[PDB]
């Protein structure tokens, strides 16, 4: 098996565009995701709300949905809860919140994409370890 | 348990006296060899 | 002379059958009362609830256990560190309960045991001996403070200190590889070649002096009457020993000094050892052993389990059982 | 009646009804006595009372 | 006085309920056109007393003292409800919230330990009709929910329980189940309980309240696998009713 | 019974201890 | 507990039977 | 005569279904828009008689009373069963990854 | 038969620790010619 443009191809919007992915930018995006976001979320879980996970299905019944690329930097602006009636930039990092969370005020906008491909891509490869917890370590 | 607590306090004390004045009581010179 | 001179004598004297000295004066008073404690509990103390959460556990005699399954339970989480002397119960029977044998235990027998230590200097220093005994028998008492003492205070807890039985010694190992996965620690690594080593060394001395005892008996005696004590010769061919064990291997792989042959069999156990108990101490602040889990991935980004993927299922086992009603939040952070 | 005083009226109690080789708690031979069952008392056809 | 953590810690007074001075004998006046609430209700126990198990001859079963073994971790505090003005001009304490159970364990003569779930959950007190102002004759009784010790996820030392663990005795593959089903299978009570409170002490300018309470409920009886005691718990309790 | 047998051991060996101790072989020095 | 009731007459005899072999030697040594 | 509870609950339609009236506040995760602020409201007025009595909880915005409605098919009503309710279990029932 | 089960130790011990004692001393009596 190798790391495909096909593997690489991740849906962009809900309206089924998709757009296909580098090795750069997979690897780039799994950089930031270390730097950025495992110390809560290392494997698709969520440390610190176990309910929520990064499996692409979850993301999917979001709202607004977020199993594509557009969905996720939105959500990297402006995070909101689950059923998308709070936002909660508060408590999550975001652009909006990098007063606070630091670690985001030097990301650029391909750089939140990096992040969002890599996250989409991520469960093609590893399936049921990505989001499941140490049942699949 | 008053009781107690005063005699445990004076055992330790008095075991931890005999220790500290012995080793002040030229313990050096205690040795088979020269008493400096 | 007087009287405190006398009794410094006496305390100090190289005639008593046992040697007391000062240290002994601390040491003597401490390994009784731990001593003591320890055997009326073993055999007879009620059960302990170790974790604080109202779960005693059995372990003497008297309340179903054997030798094998016995322990002196460690004290209740819930008091973590605190100080919980006899003296600061409102009852024996509270104290039982919440573990306070094993501190009263613990505590006396780590002060004797290091007077134990300073005996053995004191010792030798009425007797005109060099002094480094007491340097050998601080690897293992180092070990003892590290399980004891060190591990509970990085996890804040006696509860987390070693069990004073044989089965709970058991349940204190497994639980420290799920949390530290210490088989994969080098200090732990340094211990194991420590104590092989030290058999080995210990065979091989022991061999070797054996296979070169001089013909002193004949074939119906034991050849240990071949020696008397304080005999001014010696009873074996050391040249013997070197040229048989230098042939073994060769040469100079072969020791042919007496006295760097013993330092050698005296350094090498207690630096493992030394070792070992620094890695349980250092761990006691969570810098755990080697983590290679997933470290191998192919092209696409699957894992390819290695031998440490198996380990880590492992203890992942041990990691969810253990203490299995103790938990109520998801990481186990001490 | 107090019990405590009815078990003294039972023959089981007797120390001349053990046996040399029978040992253990006279608990080990008739049990562990419970209750009082109430004190017995026997009439035939004609209500004679009889002990 | 205004004393503060640093006061206190370690002193083994955050288990004790505040308290009201010899001479807060008053009484505070219910205006029934109005609302009420506790805003703190404080229980703290000072005795434990459990039910001893007649013999089959029995005669009568009597309440005996035991020895507390947990520590100062028995109080029930924080507590907060609304205290209603019924019709009849009884008041009526309805709780919502509060810390409102301490699991404790006790110890019987001859070495026997009795945990219980020292609780008021749920607790629903009521005065006599007609009570106008509140005094230090006024009496509320009262009964409350008693849930099992250990809740459902709860495993024992064989790894068994309720809503997880073994549903058998696996060390035993091939033993009769029969005779385990007790030990096998984890039941959850819940029962109920009874209280009564005898304010003896008001300071109506501030609205606190004191006095004696006794409760009576069932100790644990280990999802399901022994018998229950009675219990008998009486210590003091400590009130402050707000206008709602 | 078993509490007694694991205690009488301990006790046997404890009684051990002392007389290996005080009453040893002296050792002498031809 | 319900133990092994030949345990008893078992750790008994392991330690009766080589301990009376040893005194029976050390003994018979001492007399001579 | 003596059954473990929560098994015979799994051949109900707690089995099959979420129930309003048992159910971990987790299981709303799975269908959208339920979670967490309506998960919260119908939990915290859970015992309901039927599963349409959900629809008059007091507050319900016009969108919420409509993914309710979109999401009655997926629920389901029991009776509380006390200990899966108990201990506060139905906001945390030591279920994590 | 339902038999007393410390009758087994019993016998043993009744037997095994008197010869021992007799063996003990008779041996030590050989070894002194
Ligand atoms: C060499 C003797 C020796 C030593 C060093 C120890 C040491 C210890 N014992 Mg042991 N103990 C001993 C002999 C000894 N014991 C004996 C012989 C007995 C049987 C009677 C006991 C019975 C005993 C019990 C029953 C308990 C201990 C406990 C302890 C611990 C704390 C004791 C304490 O609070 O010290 C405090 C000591 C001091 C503050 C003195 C310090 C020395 C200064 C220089 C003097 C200060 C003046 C002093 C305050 C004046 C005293 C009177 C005043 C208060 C009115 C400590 C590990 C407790 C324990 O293990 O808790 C976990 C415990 O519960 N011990
Ligand atoms: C098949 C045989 C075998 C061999 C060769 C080893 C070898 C080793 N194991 Mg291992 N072990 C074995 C079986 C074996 N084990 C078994 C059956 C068990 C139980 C299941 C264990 C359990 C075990 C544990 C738990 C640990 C080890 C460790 C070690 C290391 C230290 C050994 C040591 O200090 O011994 C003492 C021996 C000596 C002091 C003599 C020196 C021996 C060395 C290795 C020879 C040097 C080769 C030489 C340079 C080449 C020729 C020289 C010539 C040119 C002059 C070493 C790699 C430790 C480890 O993993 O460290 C990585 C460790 O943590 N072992
Ligand atoms: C082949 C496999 C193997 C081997 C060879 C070892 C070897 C070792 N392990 Mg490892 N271990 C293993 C597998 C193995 N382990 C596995 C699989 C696990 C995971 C389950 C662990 C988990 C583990 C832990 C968690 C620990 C070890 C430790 C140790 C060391 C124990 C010896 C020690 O501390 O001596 C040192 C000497 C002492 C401890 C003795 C102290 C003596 C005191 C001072 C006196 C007591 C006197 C007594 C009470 C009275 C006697 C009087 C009498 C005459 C009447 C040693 C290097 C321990 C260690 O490193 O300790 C620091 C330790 O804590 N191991
Ligand atoms: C005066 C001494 C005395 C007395 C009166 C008792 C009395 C009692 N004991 Mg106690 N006991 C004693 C000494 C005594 N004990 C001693 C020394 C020990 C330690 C060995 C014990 C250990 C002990 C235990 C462990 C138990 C008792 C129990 C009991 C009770 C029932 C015992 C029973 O069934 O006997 C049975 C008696 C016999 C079958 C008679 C045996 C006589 C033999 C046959 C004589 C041997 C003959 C000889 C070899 C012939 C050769 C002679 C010729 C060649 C020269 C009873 C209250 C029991 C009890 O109920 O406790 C709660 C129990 O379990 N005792
Ligand atoms: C588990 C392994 C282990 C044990 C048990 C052990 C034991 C011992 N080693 C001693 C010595 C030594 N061991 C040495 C090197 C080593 N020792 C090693 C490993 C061990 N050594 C290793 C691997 C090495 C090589 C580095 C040296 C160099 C020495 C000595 O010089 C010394 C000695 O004298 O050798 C003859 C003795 C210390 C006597 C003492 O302190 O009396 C004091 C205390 C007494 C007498 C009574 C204590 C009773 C207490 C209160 C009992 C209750 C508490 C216990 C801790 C309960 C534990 C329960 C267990 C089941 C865990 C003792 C026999
Ligand atoms: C088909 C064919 C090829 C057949 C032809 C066969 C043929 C004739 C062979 C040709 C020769 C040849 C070698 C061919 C090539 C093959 C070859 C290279 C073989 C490889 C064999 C092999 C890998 C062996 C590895 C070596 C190995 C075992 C380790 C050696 C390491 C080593 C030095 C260890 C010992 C360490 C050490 C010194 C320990 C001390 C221990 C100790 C404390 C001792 C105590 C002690 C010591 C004393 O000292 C004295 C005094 C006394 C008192 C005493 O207590
Ligand atoms: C030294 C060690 C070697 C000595 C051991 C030698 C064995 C001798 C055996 C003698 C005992 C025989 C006991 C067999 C029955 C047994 O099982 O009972 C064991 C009984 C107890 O009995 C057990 O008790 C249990 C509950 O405790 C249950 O009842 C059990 O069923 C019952 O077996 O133990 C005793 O009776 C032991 C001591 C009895 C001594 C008191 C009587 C003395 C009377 C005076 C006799 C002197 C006569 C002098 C003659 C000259
Ligand atoms: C004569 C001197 C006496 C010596 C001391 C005696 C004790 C010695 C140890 C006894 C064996 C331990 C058994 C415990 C008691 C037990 O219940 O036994 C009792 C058991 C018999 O089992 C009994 O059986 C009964 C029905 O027959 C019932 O089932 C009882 O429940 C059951 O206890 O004894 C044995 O099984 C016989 C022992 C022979 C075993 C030989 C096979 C093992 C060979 C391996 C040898 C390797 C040794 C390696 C050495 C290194
Ligand atoms: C580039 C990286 C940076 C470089 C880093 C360098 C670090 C290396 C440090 C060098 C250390 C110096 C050597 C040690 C001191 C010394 O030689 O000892 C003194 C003697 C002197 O040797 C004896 O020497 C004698 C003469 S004399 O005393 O030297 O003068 C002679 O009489 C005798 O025959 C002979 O055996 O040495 C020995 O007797 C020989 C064996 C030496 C064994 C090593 C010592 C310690 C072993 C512990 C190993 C722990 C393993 C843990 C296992 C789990
Ligand atoms: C801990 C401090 C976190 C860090 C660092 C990051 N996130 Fe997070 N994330 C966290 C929580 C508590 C939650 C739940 C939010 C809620 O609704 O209460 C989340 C959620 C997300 C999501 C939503 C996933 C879903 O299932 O709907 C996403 C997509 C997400 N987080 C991404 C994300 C990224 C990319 C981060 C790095 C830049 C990151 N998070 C940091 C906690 C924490
Ligand atoms: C004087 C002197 C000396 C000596 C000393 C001594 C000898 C001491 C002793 C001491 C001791 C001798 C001590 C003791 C101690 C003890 C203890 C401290 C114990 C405790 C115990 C306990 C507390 C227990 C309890 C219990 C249990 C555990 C269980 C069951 C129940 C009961 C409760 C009982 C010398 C020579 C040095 C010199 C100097 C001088
Ligand atoms: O107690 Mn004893 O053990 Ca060290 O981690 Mn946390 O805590 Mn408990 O758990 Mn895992
Ligand atoms: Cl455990
Ligand atoms: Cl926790």
């Amino acid at each position: 098996a190798e790391l495909t443009p096909e593997v690489l191809t991740v849906p962009l919007n809900s309206e089924g565009k998709t757009i296909t992915l580098t090795e750069k930018q997979y690897l780039e995006g799994k950089r930031l995701f270390q730097y950025a976001c495992a110390s809560c979320h290392v494997g698709g879980i969520t440390k610190t709300n176990p309910s929520l996970d990064l499996r692409t299905e979850t993301l999917a019944l979001a709202t607004p949905p977020r199993d594509n690329i557009e969905g996720l930097v939105d959500y990297m602006k402006n995070p909101t809860t689950y059923d998308g009636e709070q936002e909660i930039a508060e408590v999550h990092p975001s652009l909006r919140s990098a007063d606070i969370f630091p670690k985001m005020r030097n990301l650029t906008e391909k750089d939140l994409v990096a992040i969002a491909g890599h996250i989409l891509v991520e469960p093609k490869i590893l399936g049921d370890k990505w989001g499941g917890g140490k049942v699949y370590y | 348990m008053e009781t107690l607590k005063i005699t445990v306090y004076i055992v330790v004390t008095f075991f931890v006296l005999l220790f500290v004045f012995g080793f002040l009581s030229g313990d050096p010179a205690r040795n088979p060899k020269r008493k400096d | 002379a007087n009287l405190w001179e006398r009794f410094c004598n006496w305390v100090t004297s190289t005639d008593n059958r046992l040697y007391v000295g000062w240290f002994g004066v601390i040491m003597i008073p401490t390994l009784l009362a731990a001593t003591i404690c320890f055997v009326i509990a073993f055999i007879a103390a009620p059960p302990v609830d170790i974790d604080g959460i109202r779960e005693p556990v059995s372990g003497s005699l008297l309340y179903g256990n054997n030798i094998i399954t016995g322990a002196v339970v460690p004290s209740s989480n819930a008091i973590g560190l605190h100080f919980y002397p006899i003296w600061e119960a409102a009852s024996l029977d509270e104290w039982l309960y919440n573990g306070g044998p094993y501190q009263l235990i613990i505590f006396h027998f780590l002060l004797g045991a290091s007077c134990y230590m300073g005996r053995q200097w004191e010792l030798s220093y009425r007797l005109g001996m060099r002094p480094w005994i007491c340097v050998a028998y601080s690897a293992p008492l180092a070990s003892a403070f590290a399980v004891f003492l060190i591990y509970p205070i990085g996890q804040g807890s006696f509860s987390d200190g070693m069990p004073l039985g044989i089965s709970g010694t058991f349940n204190f190992m497994i639980v420290f590889q799920a949390e530290h996965n210490i088989l994969m620690h080098p200090f732990h690594q340094l211990g194991v070649a420590g104590v092989f080593g030290g058999a080995l060394f210990c065979a091989m001395h022991g061999s070797l002096v054996t296979s070169s005892l001089i013909r002193e008996t004949t074939e119906t005696e034991s050849a240990n009457y071949g020696y008397k004590f304080g005999q001014e010769e010696e009873t074996y061919n050391i040249v013997a020993a070197h040229g048989y064990f230098g042939r073994l291997i060769f040469q100079y792989a072969s020791f042919n000094n007496s006295r760097s042959l013993h330092f050698f069999l005296a350094a090498w156990p207690v630096v493992g050892v030394w070792f070992t108990a620094l890695g349980i101490s250092t761990m006691a602040f969570n810098l755990n052993g080697f983590n290679f889990n997933h470290s191998v991935i192919d092209a696409k980004g699957n894992v390819i389990n290695t031998w440490a993927d198996i380990i880590n299922r492992a203890n992942l086992g041990m990691e969810v059982m253990h203490e299995r009603n103790a938990h109520n939040f998801p990481l186990d952070l001490a | 009646i107090p019990e405590k005083l009815a078990f003294y009226d039972y023959i089981g109690n007797n120390p001349a009804k053990g046996g040399l080789f029978r040992t253990g708690p006279m608990n080990k031979g008739d049990g562990i006595a419970q209750a009082w069952k109430g004190h017995a008392v026997f009439r035939n056809k004609e209500g004679e009372e009889l002990f | 006085q205004t004393l503060t953590y640093d006061d206190i810690v370690g002193t083994g007074l955050a288990n004790k309920c505040p308290t009201l001075d010899d001479t807060a004998r008053g009484a505070y006046p219910i205006d029934s056109s109005q609302t009420y609430r506790i805003a703190r209700l404080c229980l703290q126990p000072t005795t434990f007393l459990v039910k001893e198990e007649p013999k089959n001859k029995r005669q009568e079963a009597e309440f005996v003292p035991t020895k507390l073994v947990t520590r100062e971790t028995t109080s029930l505090d924080q507590i907060q409800g609304e205290l209603k003005v019924n019709s009849d001009g009884s008041l009526t304490f309805v709780e919502e919230d509060g810390i409102d159970f301490q699991p404790v364990t006790v110890q019987m003569a001859g070495g026997e330990r009795i945990p219980l779930l020292f609780t008021v959950k749920n607790l629903v007190a009521s005065t006599q009709p007609n009570v106008t102002s509140i005094t230090t004759s006024t009496d509320f009784k009262g009964e409350f929910n008693v849930p099992s010790y250990r809740t459902a996820n709860f495993l024992d030392p064989k790894g068994r329980g309720l809503a997880s663990g073994y549903d058998s005795a696996i060390a035993l593959p091939q033993a009769k189940e029969e005779e385990l089903a007790r030990a096998n299978v984890k039941r959850f009570s819940l029962t109920k309980g009874q209280i009564s409170l005898n304010v003896a002490k008001v300071d109506g300018r501030t609205g606190e309240i004191a006095g004696t309470f006794e409760s009576e409920q069932l100790s644990d009886d280990d999802m399901g696998a022994h018998e229950p005691h009675e219990v008998k718990i009486q210590g003091v309790f400590y009130a402050s009713i707000e206008p709602a | 019974m078993e509490t007694i047998t694991y205690v009488f051991i301990f006790a046997c060996i404890i009684a051990l201890f002392f007389f290996a101790i005080f009453f040893r072989e002296p050792p002498r020095i031809t | 507990m319900e133990v092994n009731q030949l345990g008893l007459i078992a750790t008994a005899l392991f330690v009766l039977v080589p301990s009376v072999f040893l005194i029976i030697l050390y003994v018979q040594t001492e007399s001579q | 005569e003596l059954v473990n509870v929560v098994d015979e609950k799994l051949g109900t339609a707690y089995g099959e279904k979420i129930d309003l009236n048992n159910t971990n506040i987790a299981a709303f995760i799975q269908y959208r828009g339920l979670y967490p602020t309506l998960a919260k409201l119908i939990v915290k007025n859970a015992p309901y008689e039927s599963v349409e009595d959900v629809l008059n909880i007091p507050g319900l915005t016009e969108r919420q009373k409509q993914i309710l409605r979109e999401n009655l098919e997926h629920f389901t009503v029991t009776e509380v069963e006390t200990a899966l309710v108990e201990g506060g279990d139905r906001y945390n029932n030591g279920l994590y990854k």
